[PDB]
Protein backbone atom coordinates (compact mmCIF):
# COMPACT_ATOMS: atom_id res chain seq x y z
CA UNK A 1 0.00 0.00 0.00
CA UNK A 2 3.30 2.46 0.94
CA UNK A 3 4.51 0.75 -2.63
CA UNK A 4 1.59 2.07 -4.12
CA UNK A 5 1.38 5.89 -2.78
CA UNK A 6 4.96 5.90 -4.22
CA UNK A 7 4.12 4.97 -7.28
CA UNK A 8 2.10 7.66 -7.68
CA UNK A 9 4.05 10.70 -6.60
CA UNK A 10 7.06 9.01 -8.86
CA UNK A 11 4.08 9.50 -11.31
CA UNK A 12 3.35 13.14 -10.68
CA UNK A 13 7.02 13.93 -10.33
CA UNK A 14 7.58 12.16 -13.81
CA UNK A 15 5.16 13.93 -15.61
CA UNK A 16 6.35 17.12 -13.81
CA UNK A 17 10.03 17.07 -15.30
CA UNK A 18 8.48 15.87 -18.70
CA UNK A 19 6.53 18.82 -18.52
CA UNK A 20 9.39 21.42 -17.32
CA UNK A 21 11.96 19.80 -19.43
CA UNK A 22 9.91 19.83 -23.09
CA UNK A 23 9.05 23.90 -21.95
CA UNK A 24 12.89 24.56 -21.37
CA UNK A 25 13.57 22.63 -24.49
CA UNK A 26 11.42 25.30 -26.80
CA UNK A 27 12.90 28.21 -24.79
CA UNK A 28 16.18 26.85 -24.90
CA UNK A 29 15.16 26.78 -29.10
CA UNK A 30 14.06 30.26 -29.12
CA UNK A 31 17.12 31.32 -27.12
CA UNK A 32 19.75 30.33 -29.53
CA UNK A 33 17.93 31.25 -32.77
CA UNK A 34 18.00 35.11 -31.53
CA UNK A 35 21.44 35.10 -30.55
CA UNK A 36 21.99 34.13 -34.50
CA UNK A 37 19.97 37.11 -35.07
CA UNK A 38 21.16 39.31 -33.04
CA UNK A 39 24.95 38.37 -33.68
CA UNK A 40 24.16 38.68 -37.70
CA UNK A 41 22.67 42.21 -37.13
CA UNK A 42 25.74 43.09 -35.00
CA UNK A 43 28.04 41.82 -37.66
CA UNK A 44 26.07 44.71 -39.46
CA UNK A 45 26.39 47.50 -36.92
CA UNK A 46 30.73 46.87 -36.85
CA UNK A 47 30.40 47.59 -40.81
CA UNK A 48 28.67 50.23 -40.41
CA UNK A 49 30.43 51.94 -37.71
CA UNK A 50 33.74 51.09 -39.24
CA UNK A 51 31.81 52.60 -42.58
CA UNK B 1 9.84 -8.33 -5.52
CA UNK B 2 13.27 -8.99 -8.23
CA UNK B 3 10.74 -7.22 -11.02
CA UNK B 4 10.13 -4.55 -9.11
CA UNK B 5 14.13 -4.20 -7.46
CA UNK B 6 14.87 -4.02 -11.08
CA UNK B 7 12.39 -1.73 -12.38
CA UNK B 8 13.58 0.49 -9.21
CA UNK B 9 17.19 0.32 -10.16
CA UNK B 10 16.38 1.86 -13.66
CA UNK B 11 14.29 4.69 -12.00
CA UNK B 12 17.16 5.20 -9.91
CA UNK B 13 20.01 4.71 -12.93
CA UNK B 14 17.82 7.42 -14.70
CA UNK B 15 17.29 9.99 -11.60
CA UNK B 16 21.00 10.30 -11.22
CA UNK B 17 21.35 10.79 -14.85
CA UNK B 18 18.58 13.58 -14.40
CA UNK B 19 19.87 14.96 -11.54
CA UNK B 20 23.55 15.35 -12.69
CA UNK B 21 22.37 16.66 -16.43
CA UNK B 22 20.30 19.46 -14.63
CA UNK B 23 23.04 20.71 -12.37
CA UNK B 24 25.07 21.26 -15.46
CA UNK B 25 22.74 22.41 -17.65
CA UNK B 26 21.71 25.02 -14.91
CA UNK B 27 25.19 26.53 -14.36
CA UNK B 28 25.42 27.07 -17.79
CA UNK B 29 22.22 28.84 -17.95
CA UNK B 30 23.67 30.90 -15.09
CA UNK B 31 26.35 31.40 -17.40
CA UNK B 32 24.42 32.15 -20.37
CA UNK B 33 22.20 34.77 -18.30
CA UNK B 34 25.68 36.57 -17.50
CA UNK B 35 26.79 36.97 -21.12
CA UNK B 36 23.81 38.43 -22.16
CA UNK B 37 23.56 41.15 -19.11
CA UNK B 38 27.26 41.53 -20.01
CA UNK B 39 26.67 41.29 -24.00
CA UNK B 40 23.91 44.18 -23.27
CA UNK B 41 26.14 46.49 -21.15
CA UNK B 42 28.59 46.30 -24.09
CA UNK B 43 25.85 47.12 -26.96
CA UNK B 44 24.30 49.72 -24.73
CA UNK B 45 27.71 51.58 -24.70
CA UNK B 46 27.67 51.28 -28.65
CA UNK B 47 24.28 52.37 -29.03
CA UNK B 48 25.37 55.58 -26.40
CA UNK B 49 28.36 55.75 -29.04
CA UNK B 50 26.47 55.46 -32.02
CA UNK B 51 23.94 58.28 -30.87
Amino acid sequence: QETTAGSEEISSATKNIADSAQQAASFADQSTQLAKEAGDALKKVIEVTRM
Amino acid sequence: VQETTAGSEEISSATKNIADSAQQAASFADQSTQLAKEAGDALKKVIEVTR
